[PDB]
């Protein structure tokens, strides 16, 4: 139609991706483990109308040749994995994670998810669900006599049997480190899943290999920047009303060639 | 064939010289001293030796200059005020030797001994670009150490022959018989001729001399095929010789009528080309049509991959 | 008839002018993009011979360049330990899947898969910077020189250093659209240089550059070339009638 | 051949001497003395040698020069009032030495003793650009000091042969018999011949000029082929002959039907060059072409690397 | 057909020699010191 | 690749990078023939064994 | 700097400036104030050092 028209199409579109990632980011407070998400832009084609060498006389070079240029196509989403601010929430079932790695977990497929959230629970079973009835891995089954509860912060989880008194190791829950959290695909349900981007999951217990330590009876909050992101939607708001500016421009200019 | 062409002397071997320098000049382009500590460090060697101190806690951030490994080929028979080429390739981060100057670097033999000593001007090549990381200096080193060798002593001296051969090495020493005196050579082995000299660095001098130029013909050595796989190269000997066969190659079919080609058994080099030909294939496809030949026999030749 | 194609000569750069406003404001919130402006140039002129020696009457404008504003752009902050910003002069060097090497002011960089740092896009940054697999913090110096630390061990190993490259002519880069600029013979060879000596600026590490980009300026300009589009409308309008009054006879 | 060009003398011989200095003058380009310490601190130096102390906290941030290490080559007999040429090469970061003055650097050798002093006006060339951090000063150094040598002593004199054979050394000991008395030459080893020469300075000089400027056949050396695969360049010698043999390589076919061109049998160069030329393939195919080919045999020829 | 070209004496036999080194130059295009330790200790 | 290293004289510390792309792991099959003598020669076939995305021009060892 | 003609010297040029990153957070290590908890297993420091 007109070249000004797709343009701004374009950085309509990109503004509106810009807010819909500021939305996602800012309604997922209070999400324990979550992580923030920041969307990168990228510019389009740049249609070469004169090649900025191509000299003109014998001698001159005709320096910065003429080229327009469209769109502001959005290359990217990249998320944050950085560490999440701890609080006590004093609850045995929930365990925060201080520094790298992911609790893995095996879906009903078979196939591994991977989440950083300790909100966990024992089901009818005894195992360690993770809210949603996600076995986590490997298996942990808590007796049905225990009383009490505790993951030491190695990573070593053990119970307190009637009677007994010994709090008998019933198990090891071990973390896993990608060599890329950013590559990770998001599924919802607060899991990630492997892609050839993130790399090969690396499992280990707590503290080995650059896993981190398990903070019992603490939640790992989610690491958005209300402030942050506040600012953010007035950018992101105020660039769309230029874009659309720029639209109601070229509507105008059309407009009157046609009346033309 | 003359003798020289394919056999060499048992006194007569080259050394490979090493050697740590310094190249200066290069209009930038050098080592990055951030990342290439030994460069610094070496600079402040050689400034200390000239009689220039400079604090060891220092920026010394220079980018004129960049480390490099001088390689020379050590003759036979050196003398100690010849000199030689040598071969400087930068060792560090440089981005180029241009025009730089290599400064007086010690050429040692693998016995750590001062052999030459080298310095001069890098003259490097000015789409295939050149290598600009390497370059040349012509008679940039001068020999320093002579190695005594046996030379002239004793009464016998051993032709070694490359690429071994009993028929070569029969050859050979029926030539140097026919052509000096009976009994003049008798051959060791496949490889080795042993051949009685005169006693005196003269006299086997002038008995070398004549023998070396001497012309000797070369039989059939083998039928053998070269297969490169890396530059995309096949090569036949002029003794291969292909068996009747039928070879059957993805995307290849009769010209015409379709796929399994028969190969025509071929005695000589012209036919085993055109039969090949015939059999329309890029080189890529031919290697892997001689392979599975071979495998299966039909090639009379041994194919070796390079 | 004449004035028709000279209006319509101005019309088209009115409509040059607002495609690279456009694009201008569509590509606020890209890092390190840097604002375009058009340049315009007026054709020939035909000379009217007199029998001063002469008039000339003139026809039309033409487009004649675009340069981009290669100012240092606004820093924001991403906490993000990837991400690098430019003080002063200098590009990213970066190798385009086909081999070649192609130029970028953006500091978006992740890790791919195997620890290599990449651009958003996947394209390897020169020289090669691997992470180690086991990295618990990045650090990125004024200096250029990325470091890992590990665990445990209580001294930060040095893992690269990330140069700058300085043209003699920062106007004459073509880009090749994706953040990326790549050398033309009118800027002359890339100049490699380590960040701060030699003319290079410094890097800021958890900082991206902004664009530079002023909305007033391309807002008053659309005010401006919308109001020129009209009246050269209205030109052509004008030639337009009288070419009616012409043929009625 | 002459034998001056093929053979040099065994008390001829030369020296590499090398120095740091200081260029003045540049119109600027010169190092950045904030990463390059030496440099002012060889000016300080220099300052206080002429009477200039300058404080040791202080800026000292100049541009006009450029430390640089100057080489020479200490010719054969040199005389203390002789004058030699030098290159100096920037050893810091500076941009270039256009204009600059080489300021009184002594020139020593591997011993650390001053042979010579080295003072005067660089020169420097003014898409391939010239090299603009190194340039050459004629006559720029004078020598200092004379290196003892044993010429004249003794009755026997030795003559060394570049790129030694036992027929070039037998052809240089018969011509040099011939020219002169019988038994005036006698061949020791492939690189070395001894010539018996009069006792006397005179005598000797007389005896080497004579026999310099003779007239020796030069005899075939060897079949010997040179790939730089830096410079892209490939040189073959008049001896070359290539064996009967087919290659394929990626790209290359008949012209005409297919890959697999064959290489027919050339005794001379022209014939080898000839046959090369119909296997139509460019410089860097023609290297690898010729890797495959002698390693398959049928290239009567040793090929080397530079 | 030739007893060499199908026949190898007994005496007659190749070895396998293998050895580690540097190259240098290359413009470039090197190993990753980072990733290959054993590049600088060499 | 550390043992071949630590057997011709190298020996590289236990913790290290060592992240290399230019070597594959593979085994090696042949069929020894019958009657097979001490200097004669078979042919080999090399397959990869982790996750090596070619052999395309490799050297075994 | 940036002298205008050739005697004038434009002092206090005109620059803009952004942003007011935190350099640090730096933690000051100054020795608490000790109280009886009366527990045999609480033990206080008192100057320099840290327990291994």
């Amino acid at each position: 139609m007109i070249s000004s028209l797709w343009i701004a199409k374009t950085g309509l579109d990109a503004q509106q991706t810009n807010m819909d990632v500021i939305a996602n980011n800012l309604a997922n407070v209070s999400t324990n483990g979550f992580k923030r998400q920041r969307a990168v832009f990228e510019d389009l084609l740049y249609q070469t109308i004169r090649q900025p060498g191509a000299q003109s006389s014998e001698q001159t070079t005709l320096p910065s040749g003429l080229q327009i240029g469209t769109g502001v196509r959005p290359v990217a989403t990249e998320r944050l994995h950085s560490q999440g601010n701890l609080s006590q929430t004093n609850n045995s079932k929930d365990v925060a994670i201080k520094g790298q790695g992911f609790f893995q977990v095996m879906l009903p497929d078979g196939t591994s998810a991977y989440t950083r959230d300790g909100s966990f629970q024992v089901d009818q079973n005894g195992q360690l669900v993770t809210a949603g009835g996600f076995q986590v891995q490997p298996a942990i089954t808590i007796p049905a006599n225990a009383l009490s509860i505790t993951i030491g912060r190695d990573g070593v989880v053990s119970v307190t049997q009637q009677g007994q008194a010994a709090p008998v190791q019933v198990g090891q829950l071990n973390l896993t480190t990608f060599m890329n959290d950013t590559g990770l695909e998001s599924i919802g349900e607060n899991l990630y899943i492997e892609t050839q981007s993130s790399g090969a999951p690396n499992e280990s217990t707590p503290g080995l290999n650059g896993a981190g330590l398990l903070y019992q009876g603490y939640v790992e909050t989610s690491n958005v920047n209300v402030a942050e992101e506040l600012v953010n939607m007035i950018q992101v708001q105020r660039a769309y009303e230029i874009n659309s500016k720029a639209v109601s421009t070229t509507d105008q200019m059309l407009q009157k060639l046609t009346q033309l | 064939e003359r003798i020289r062409d394919l056999t060499s002397v048992q006194g007569v071997r080259e050394n490979s010289l090493i050697g740590y320098g310094l190249v200066v000049g290069l209009d930038g382009t050098g080592d990055q001293t951030t990342q290439t500590p030994f460069t610094t460090q070496t600079l402040n060697n050689m400034l200390s030796q000239l009689g220039i101190t400079v604090p060891t806690g220092t920026n010394m951030q220079l980018k004129n200059v960049a480390a490099v490994m001088v390689t020379a080929s050590y003759p036979p028979f050196a003398r100690q005020g010849q000199t030689i080429d040598v071969v400087v390739s930068s060792m560090g981060n440089a981005k180029s030797l241009r025009g730089g100057t290599l400064l007086m670097t010690p050429l040692k033999g693998v016995d750590s001994q001062v052999y030459a000593l080298a310095q001069g001007n890098i003259l490097v090549g000015g789409v295939q670009v050149n290598q600009l990381n390497g370059g040349r200096i012509t008679n940039g080193a001068i020999i320093e150490r002579e190695l005594p060798t046996q030379f002239g002593a004793g009464n016998t001296i051993n032709l070694q022959l490359n690429d071994e051969d009993f028929t070569m090495a029969q050859q050979i020493t029926d030539a140097i018989n026919r052509a000096r005196g009976y009994g003049s050579a008798t051959a060791l082995d496949a490889r080795t001729v042993q051949v009685r000299v005169p006693s005196g660095n003269s006299s086997q001098v002038r008995f070398l001399a004549d023998i070396q130029n001497m012309e000797v013909n070369v039989t059939p050595q083998d039928a053998k095929v070269v297969i490169n796989s890396r530059t995309g190269s096949v090569v036949m000997n002029r003794e291969v010789t292909l068996d009747s066969c039928a070879v059957a190659q993805g995307n290849l079919s009769v010209t015409v009528g379709g796929s399994l080609q028969s190969v025509r058994s071929s005695a000589n080099l012209n036919s085993v080309v055109r039969a090949l030909n015939a059999l329309g294939a890029t080189p890529m496809d031919l290697m892997s049509i001689l392979q599975s030949m071979q495998s299966a026999g039909c090639l009379r030749a041994k194919l070796e991959i390079i």
